[PDB]
């Protein structure tokens, strides 16, 4: 589905 | 909940129990939006305020597939006394709940240098409340693979790496 994701690292 | 916080905050180490995992994961399937919030915790006495969120069913690139772990800076009573942006190194861990005497537990652990240019790692008051971390922390396949889930409960650890400043011996 959809998302306002928060930032990330691999 | 002011007691859950009092019991955590002080020395930069949160250990967070998330119970009713199976139920909570089933609701996160029904509401992809659904996130668990840890107690706020401080990196040191009169230090930064931090919070951890978990998406049991994943967020962003891990939605549907992974447990997703993020950490966030909150407005702290002591913000005007600290250096900005936040720059302490953060270490997420999901704990394998096997007796450490009877078997050296294999924990899943990741460390990251915060991103200086993230709107949230700068001082609250500047123009986002979002967070930072690992959308693909551990797989639904792998989460079941040991004692990461034991007694319908999971243990998330966030450690603010702040090393000791001593004189030479």
């Amino acid at each position: 589905l959809r998302v306002a994701p928060q930032s990330s690292e691999f | 909940r002011e007691l859950e916080e009092l019991s955590v905050g002080s020395d930069g180490v949160l250990i967070w129990k998330i119970g009713s995992y199976g139920r909570r994961l089933q609701e996160a399937k029904a509401k992809p939006n659904l996130e668990c919030f840890s107690p706020a915790f401080y990196t040191h006495k009169y230090g930064y305020k931090l919070q951890v969120s978990a998406f049991l069913n994943g967020n962003g690139s891990g939605e549907g597939t992974h447990l997703s772990l993020y950490i966030r800076v909150l407005p702290g009573a002591f913000d005007n006394l600290l250096e900005w942006p936040f720059a302490r190194r953060v270490t997420f861990s999901l704990l394998d709940q096997s007796d450490p005497g009877l078997a050296k537990p294999q924990h899943v652990t990741e460390t990251f240098h915060p991103d200086p240019n993230w709107k949230n790692f700068q001082k609250p008051g500047t123009w986002s409340s979002l967070g930072f971390g690992y959308p693909k922390f551990i797989s639904h396949q792998d989460i079941r693979k040991r004692n990461y889930v034991r007694d319908d409960a999971v243990f998330i650890r966030a450690a603010v790496e702040l090393p000791r400043l001593e004189g030479l011996v």
